[PDB]
């Protein structure tokens, strides 16, 4: 439990570490006494307890702030059909359409994860690393949040060719087989790219087009919808809205993975 | 005593913050420091040199609209009034 | 006993304010217990009145219990004397208020029912209007001040001073005395004693100056307050009849039950 | 009035002006020389200044703006250019 | 529908205003709604607005005008100061009735500064508090002016200023005094005029 | 929203209360109504604010040093206290004091027995808590168990809000000197909030509020109620509350 | 239920006043928005005075117990 701790003697008081363990014992048992908290938003739970796509309502998309679009002065008019109206100098995104597009994109993610394809989560804004990492880890996927090297797909040999590759079985169990240099040198292209900030990631979108990779993206009021295969109209500027949508997609991928493992265990 | 510029006089009846007791407040105040700015037609003051001597320079040069801050129409009317006043022996 | 009241009698209710068991537990049991403990505290419980006990033994750590129990008896007696019961339905027939009562908005700034002037107390009405702006303001402040007390305490209408200059509302907690002259300056005197003890063995200047000047009156040292009314905020009076959620209902019944005759009868003339 | 600019090749200040804090030594020296001009040379009326001067110049006789960086960093974001 | 929820949403609850965020005139009362965030949301730059607020902002309070602008920023100031003035007034205890029984835009009574009713005494371990003592700062040589609890008040003396006043001069504000807040009314402009006396 | 916790064996608690302490209508008054009342008031006092995300213990620690939030503190304290008390009188989730608890009693209360310390607690509650309050047996950082009596909604965790002295009535010079020392120690803290460290934790909690005993005992007889509480503690909980 | 102003899970602020006003309008208890708004205003004052007295008395009672 707690090795390399030397207790104190009964004559002498608690030490600092003993006080720490004592208040931990208090925290896990009695600190939470008095009342249970209900109907209160906790930011971490969007990442670790995202809902299923079928359980998402317009109200939960709105509470996440997905409906809040860009300033009307920065409108890209090709997004006209996604807009519900303008209010307080910004465009409001039609959350019914957001929900429909989100369910479609979630089903695409689930289908690709169920087929054993590679899923890549791209988001290069400040505090998006946690959600991207968790989405990748629960989908058995991959993510980038630091920077998209231009040419990562169309110039994969010069960029990603050196990093290591691995053979895996139907259950995603490492086989630990020795790969040939030729096999190691091949391109390993994602089967699905999901980008949280497509306006600042035009390079990735264009590479996906050239490399012929279907893509999902959160499309704000200033973003070009036609640059992605499966748009999701929504706010790409709020970490809460982005993490809500990302967690939904990650859970859909997790369900696809669970189904794949289930049939591979039968 | 200290120079009045370096000090800040908090007015009476006004709320304040601790920031107001600082050089930042004075500096922010420096950086962020009438009859014609109204429905009145300046062309009715062409016979009133005192009023429209406020919108000229010490030598009598009409002030640019950047200075006067008037609307384009009232700048044009004021310039017309000043020139007419100069012509009719006033001003 | 010297504590006994006239309009309160065993086996009867206080009309719409208390029920038989409610009054039994609010008044008779409590007075019995306080007497049975004050007798233990001292034998003067009958030799001398209550206010003499409260004042003579004041500021005494050793005689703390005499002061506590005499004060509590006197406050409770005052509070229950000022009342006469109301016409509203008896508290035992009415259903007990539940959690929803917490969400009701009070109407103390919209409606008022029982006023001094209605019963013929023009002088009390005028004094209250001069002191609290209006009767509705007075009722709001009184009821809110008593409702805000979490535990044991009283809310006192009090005339500052026999002449009164201005009326006020004061709160006492755990058998505190509405009178101020007896206990004023106590902590300052204890601080002086503590500092002298230290000398035998500036923060002093600031602390003592602030204490004395705060307790300093207007062109005087001792400021006395004369009780006029008392409302008991203790759970012991309203729990039995009104339940956990019914303190505000109890206070509204109390307001409807006040007898302003006695309150005007207690007014210190005028300055 | 608002005067919006066309798309610029850059957003740069040619010669950014900085906070040149004045040297304490020179201020003390000027005050001391003023004192000697008014109250006479080697006057006792500002020996303190002399002391202070001696204390401040004893070891050493004498006792950059970032606007361009932030302007270049933020120009594309704030310029209000229409979308491509 | 989405429109009804938007009308009821928390952003919609904040009344529209475009008053300057860097006003340098006279401040009699708040002009901007203070926006607060919990520590957990602040850690993730989440404020319930459109866009994530920059990480430089460590304070949990701000005021804002526009959710988004042509400059691709939110116009905000990381300040929630006017709440501390109000609370400090609540600490003073001095009270300031239209709160008792087509549209009028004038401030009603106190504009929410205080809801305390006039006549009540503050019991204390010493005894009933006769008068309210508060720390403050004399401002300038002038009824003098004092900065007390976020408000500028009028100081009246018992007999005359002490020697410390003219000894310090324009540095008089550096030292803390004790004041008795005599009274506090509010004028038509919305400004509170407390009258105090130095002690 | 703050919601009243669900207790183990709630049906039996609503049907027959707590055996040997409370009837059904007594436990309903002290828990199913008082705790609901307190949780509703806390929700109304903290909704739309940061404190709504915190448990009552964390709320009372956060608001303990802020004078104007005292009402919230009171609520957050009573709620917490009211569940510390109920938890250690519930029939179950024959329990006996552990060897460690009795050992610490012998090392704290001058080598006295547990029953003697119980009688001392009866006496302490009888005298130093006039009206509403709480009785605690608490452990300090010195591994010392001592009896603490708070008035109204004082907390056992944070000594500047113990409220162990009634300043409405006269106090001894010893108590005044204690208050002076505590005030000086509070001033000794460097943190701008003015808080201090206090590692005291409650081992036993008894509710001396009228919501607990008044219906089943009467205006007097609170000593009988406290005796019934201390003779019928849930010693599994009380033993778990002591650090091993 | 906007038949009352206080709601569990909400603070007391201007939105309580305005939601109560809208409720009063849609139930036709008042015909004019001005009168409904004034009624909501006075309920809001009633609740605010209670809250402020609660705070002040809580602090006073806290100081009286050390
Ligand atoms: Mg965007």
């Amino acid at each position: 439990p707690y090795p390399n701790l030397i207790p104190s003697a009964n004559d002498k008081p608690y030490s600092s570490q003993e006080l720490f363990l004592r208040q931990l014992n208090h925290s896990m048992r009695t600190a939470k006494l008095g009342a249970t908290i209900s109907k209160v938003y906790y930011p971490h739970k969007d990442i670790f307890y995202p809902p299923l796509p079928e359980n998402i309502t317009v109200e939960s998309l709105m509470s996440a702030g997905v409906h809040l679009g860009q300033s009307t002065s920065l409108w890209r008019s090709s997004t006209q059909s996604y807009i519900y109206g303008e209010y307080k100098g910004i465009h409001i995104i039609d959350l019914n359409q957001t929900l429909s597009y989100l369910k479609r994109a979630a089903k695409v993610v689930e289908g690709v994860s169920e087929s054993g394809g590679i899923i890549l989560f791209l988001g290069t804004r400040q505090g998006q690393k946690r959600g991207l990492e968790e989405a990748a880890k629960k989908t058995h996927g991959y993510y980038v949040s630091t920077r998209w090297i231009p040419g990562t797909l169309t110039n994969s040999t010069e960029i990603s060719g050196i990093w290591e590759k691995q053979e895996i079985d139907s259950n995603d169990n490492p086989t630990e087989r020795a790969l040939s240099p030729n096999e190691t040198s091949k391109q390993v292209k994602p089967d699905l790219l999901v980008v949280l900030n497509p306006t600042e990631n035009r390079n990735a979108l264009l590479e996906a087009i050239k490399s012929r990779v279907p893509t999902i993206a959160i499309i704000d009021t200033d973003s070009e919808p036609s640059l992605v295969t499966y748009p999701i109209p929504g706010n790409d500027d709020s970490l809460r809205s982005v993490n809500f949508l990302l967690g939904v997609l990650a859970r859909a991928g997790q369900r696809g993975l669970q189904n794949r493992l289930a049939r591979n265990n039968e | 005593k200290i120079d009045q510029s370096l000090s800040k006089k908090l007015p009476k009846g006004t709320i304040y913050d601790p920031f107001d007791f600082s050089m930042g407040r004075i500096h922010l105040d420096r950086k962020y420091q009438d009859i014609m700015k109204s429905g009145a037609n300046p062309l009715e003051f062409y016979a009133r040199p005192r009023i429209l001597s406020r919108y000229v320079t010490s030598t009598g040069r009409i002030q640019h609209r950047d200075i006067t801050g008037l609307s384009a129409k009232n700048q044009r009317r004021l310039s017309k009034a000043i020139r007419r006043c100069q012509a009719i022996g006033l001003m | 006993t010297r504590y006994a009241l006239e309009h309160l009698k065993e086996g009867a209710p206080l009309k719409g304010l208390f029920s038989i068991e409610g009054l039994q537990k609010a008044w008779f049991d409590r007075v019995k217990y306080l007497d049975a403990k004050l007798n233990d505290c001292t034998n003067e419980a009958q030799q001398k009145p209550l206010e003499t006990l409260i004042h003579e033994n004041s500021k005494s750590a050793s005689k703390k219990h005499i002061v506590n129990y005499a004060s509590s008896l006197y406050n409770l007696k005052f509070s229950m004397s000022s009342l006469q019961g109301c016409i509203r339905t008896p508290p035992e027939e009415c259903p007990r208020l539940g959690p929803e009562a917490l969400l009701q908005t009070p109407d103390f700034n919209r409606t008022i029912s029982n006023e001094p002037l209605t019963t013929g107390n023009e002088r009390l009405q005028a004094a209250l209007i001069s002191s609290f702006g209006s009767l509705m303001e007075f009722r709001t402040l009184l009821i809110n001040s008593n409702l805000a007390i979490s535990g044991d305490g009283f809310t006192w209408l009090v005339a500052r001073r026999i002449e009164y200059d201005k009326l006020f509302i004061l709160n006492t907690y755990n058998a505190g005395t509405p009178f101020n002259f007896s206990t004023s300056g106590v902590m300052n005197e204890l601080n002086n004693q503590y500092t002298n003890m230290e000398k035998q063995r500036a923060k002093q200047a600031k602390t003592k100056f602030i204490y004395e000047t705060q307790q300093k009156g207007f062109s005087g040292k001792e400021v006395s307050y004369i009780p006029l009314l008392a409302i008991d905020a203790s759970p012991k009076t309203w729990l039995t009849d009104y339940g956990v959620f019914g303190k505000r209902e109890y206070l509204e019944r109390v307001w409807d039950s006040i007898e302003w005759k006695i309150v005007e009868s207690r007014l210190p003339q005028r300055t | 009035p608002v005067y919006r600019l066309p798309p610029l090749p850059r957003l740069k200040v040619k010669k950014p002006i900085i906070r040149q804090e004045a040297n304490k030594c020179l201020v003390l020296m000027s005050n001391l020389l003023q004192c000697w001009s008014s109250y006479g040379h080697m006057s006792p009326k500002c020996a303190g200044l002399v002391t202070e001067l001696k204390s401040c110049t004893s070891e050493s006789a004498l006792g950059k703006s970032n606007i361009n960086y932030h302007a270049a960093r933020l120009y594309d974001r704030i310029n209000g250019k229409p979308h491509d | 529908t989405l429109a009804e929820l938007l009308g009821r949403s928390r952003i919609a609850q904040v009344a529209n205003n475009h008053k300057p965020l860097t006003y340098t005139g006279k401040k009699f009362h708040p002009t901007h709604q203070i926006i607060e965030t919990k520590p957990s949301t602040l850690y993730r730059q989440e404020w319930g607005l459109k866009s994530a607020i920059p990480s430089k902002i460590k304070s949990r309070y701000l005021v804002y005008n526009d959710l988004d602008t042509l400059e691709r920023i939110t116009t905000f100031e990381p300040r929630g100061g006017t709440q501390w003035n109000r609370l400090r007034f609540q600490e003073m205890g001095v009270p300031i009735n239209p709160f008792f029984k087509k549209f009028n835009t004038e401030i009603i009574g106190t504009g929410g500064l205080s809801y305390s009713l006039p006549g009540k005494l503050k019991n204390s371990p010493n005894g009933v508090i006769q008068r309210t003592v508060v720390p403050g700062r004399i401002l300038n040589v002038v009824k003098w002016l004092a900065a007390i609890g976020g408000f500028v008040a009028d100081v009246v003396f018992f007999q005359s200023p002490p020697s410390s006043f003219n000894s310090m001069g324009d540095f008089i504000r550096m030292k803390t005094f004790l004041f008795e807040i005599l009274e506090a009314s509010m004028e038509k402009n919305g400004s509170v005029s407390m009258h105090a006396r130095l002690l | 929203i703050h919601v009243v916790p669900k207790l183990p064996n709630s049906k039996a608690l609503l049907q027959n209360g707590v055996p040997n302490i409370l009837s059904s209508s007594g436990f309903k008054t002290v828990w199913f109504d008082y705790q609901r009342y307190l949780c509703d008031k806390l929700t109304l006092a903290t909704a739309g604010q940061s404190l709504e995300s915190y448990y009552p213990f964390h709320i009372l620690l956060k608001t303990a040093g802020n004078p104007l939030q005292s009402n919230i503190f009171n609520l957050a304290s009573s709620i917490h206290n009211n569940h510390l008390f109920v938890e250690n009188i519930l029939p179950s989730a024959k329990t006996e004091p552990s060897r460690l608890f009795l050992s610490k009693i012998k090392d704290s209360f001058n080598g006295s027995d547990w029953e003697v310390v119980k009688e001392e607690m009866i006496y302490r509650a009888e005298n130093e808590v006039l009206g509403q309050g709480w009785l605690f047996l608490v452990e300090n950082n010195e591994k010392k168990l001592f009896i603490l009596t708070s008035n109204n909604n004082g907390t056992p965790y944070y000594f500047p809000r113990n409220q162990s002295f009634d300043l409405n009535s006269a106090i001894s010079i010893d108590e005044f000197a204690t208050l002076k020392q505590m005030k000086e120690l509070i001033g000794k803290s460097t943190k701008l909030n003015g808080k201090v460290q206090d590692w005291t934790m409650p081992i036993i909690c008894v509710n001396l509020w009228d919501h607990a005993y008044l219906h089943d005992y009467g205006v007097g007889n609170r000593s009988k109620y406290v005796k019934n509480v201390l003779d019928n503690l849930n010693w599994s909980v009380v033993n778990n509350r002591i650090f091993s | 239920d906007w038949s009352h102003m206080l709601q569990i899970g909400r603070p007391l602020d201007g939105e309580s006043v305005i939601q109560r006003t809208m409720y009063l309008i849609k139930t036709k208890q008042y015909g004019d928005m001005v009168e409904a708004y004034d009624h909501a205003r006075y309920e809001f004052y009633a609740l605010r005075m209670q809250e402020e007295t609660e705070q002040q008395v809580a602090l006073e009672e806290a100081e009286m117990f050390g």
